[PDB]
């Protein structure tokens, strides 16, 4: 009944003033792209920063099993878009939010299908 | 000049003729480094400036298109390379990278180990390497051709990939090998590249266009690489980030070159043509798959 929760002590480690992970690779892109949180290729708006996926991923970077049952991973191979306010820590930004599932925008930095 | 607009520079075909010494590298802008855009790593840079290079050749691009990276790692831990050439290929693209040391990637697949355990049952329409190992450099010593990996990657080149395909593989002053750059006589046209963002380094990407099977021309290696130094030294090239601010034609379009499976006997002057305009790729279209030799011992 023991595993290891990297995503409670990255959070804990955060609140208590560490410094965010680094090195997320940031892309070059037009920032004209859908604004999407998770996609094929960089879809940055003017408001957003494109990243390879992988090196946003708590569990990649950690290197530690991902929580999905079949260890399958949402970001390795695709971009994620992160508001450029929250680029700093792109890692923490991917950890807690949520993509919509209808329209693919991040909860409350995007997604407005609650209108 | 119109050159720093250029996402680099390509080597001018003149100094390609010459018949040079081999002379030591004095780069007028040794040391300068260009001002990155905010946040963004060298080699992310670096290699943005070779793919938008490399959108100006006649590539083959098929459908099912298949891409091994080599020397994908960094010091970092990830592989900012390999995430900018699967933004620059098309959606779909297999992409397979490698390094000596453990490394986070956005490829299909990853293999860790020296290139020298990397097998493929499949060929490839187009190998980057960006394997480096900074004790080749040492400026007192004489500057010989180095066997190593690039052993490797011209045996792999020659067994692997595809008619039609190409390479870029990374070079510098001291790395560098003789039968690589007799082995660009093998490609329908060949070229040392420059990036702008790295333009104070001797670095270059030595690319082959459009892989014929055989030698369509005999160069001499060591007198190829003393052309590339020479002109090197004669011909600063100012550090540019400019072509970094311009992205909207960076994808490369999917021109879905064919793709057929011919018999050495089969492949006569019209099809060496198609290949050499990057209209055709040469190869099974098979599934892909990879292995690393791993050497196992018991040290109890
Ligand atoms: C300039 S760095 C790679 C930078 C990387 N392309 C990037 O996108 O940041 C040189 C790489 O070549 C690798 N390398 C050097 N010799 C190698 C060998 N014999 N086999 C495999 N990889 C090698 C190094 O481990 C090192 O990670
Ligand atoms: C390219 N280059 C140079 O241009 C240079 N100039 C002085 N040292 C130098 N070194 C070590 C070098 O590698
Ligand atoms: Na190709
Ligand atoms: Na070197
Ligand atoms: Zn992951
Ligand atoms: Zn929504």
């Amino acid at each position: 009944a023991f595993a290891v929760d990297a995503a409670k002590a990255y959070k804990d480690y955060l609140a208590s003033g560490g410094q965010p992970i680094t090195n997320c690779v940031k892309m070059l892109c037009t920032h004209t792209g859908t604004g999407q949180a998770i996609t094929v290729t960089p879809e940055a708006n003017m408001d957003q920063e494109s990243f390879g996926g992988a090196s946003c991923c708590l569990y990649c970077r950690c290197h530690i099993d991902h929580p999905n049952p079949k260890g399958f991973c949402d970001l390795k191979g695709k971009y994620v878009q992160i508001p450029t306010t929250c680029a700093n820590d792109p890692v923490g930004f991917t950890l807690k939010n949520t993509v919509c599932t209808v329209c693919g925008m991040w909860k409350g930095y995007g997604c407005s299908c609650d209108q | 000049s119109s050159q720093a607009w250029q996402p680099g520079v390509a080597m001018p075909n003149l100094y390609k003729m010459q018949r040079m010494l081999l002379e030591k590298c004095d780069l007028q802008n040794y040391g300068d480094s260009a001002t990155l855009p905010k946040g963004i790593m060298m080699n992310v840079a670096k290699y943005t400036q070779l793919c938008q290079y490399l959108n100006t050749l006649t590539l083959a691009v098929p459908y099912n298109m298949r891409v091994i990276h080599f020397g994908a790692g960094s010091d970092k831990g990830v592989a900012p390379g390999t995430a900018v050439l699967r933004q620059w290929l098309p959606t779909g693209t297999l992409l397979v990278d490698s390094d000596l040391n453990d490394f986070v990637s956005d490829a299909d697949s990853t293999l860790i180990g020296d290139c020298a355990t990397v097998h493929t049952a499949n060929k490839w329409d187009l190998i980057i390497s960006d394997m480096y190992d900074p004790k080749t450099k040492n400026v007192t010593k004489e500057n010989d051709s180095k066997e190593g990996f690039f052993t490797y990657i011209c045996g792999f080149i020659q067994q692997k990939l595809a008619l039609g395909g190409s390479v870029a593989i990374k070079i510098t002053e001291h790395s560098w090998n003789a039968d690589l750059y007799k082995l660009m006589g093998h490609f329908a046209w060949w070229t040392a590249f420059v990036t702008n963002v790295n333009a104070s380094s001797s670095e270059a990407f030595l690319i082959g266009c459009n892989y014929l099977g055989k030698p369509r021309e005999q160069i001499d290696g060591y007198v190829m690489h003393a052309n590339y130094i020479f002109w090197r030294n004669t011909n600063p090239i100012q550090l540019s980030s400019y072509s970094l601010f311009d992205m909207s034609k960076f994808p490369l379009k999917l021109r879905g070159t064919a793709v057929m499976s011919l018999k050495e006997g089969q492949i006569n002057d019209m099809i060496l043509s198609l290949l050499s305009k990057g209209r055709l790729i040469i190869r099974e279209n098979n599934r892909v798959v990879i292995s690393s030799d791993v050497l196992v011992n018991n040290e109890n």
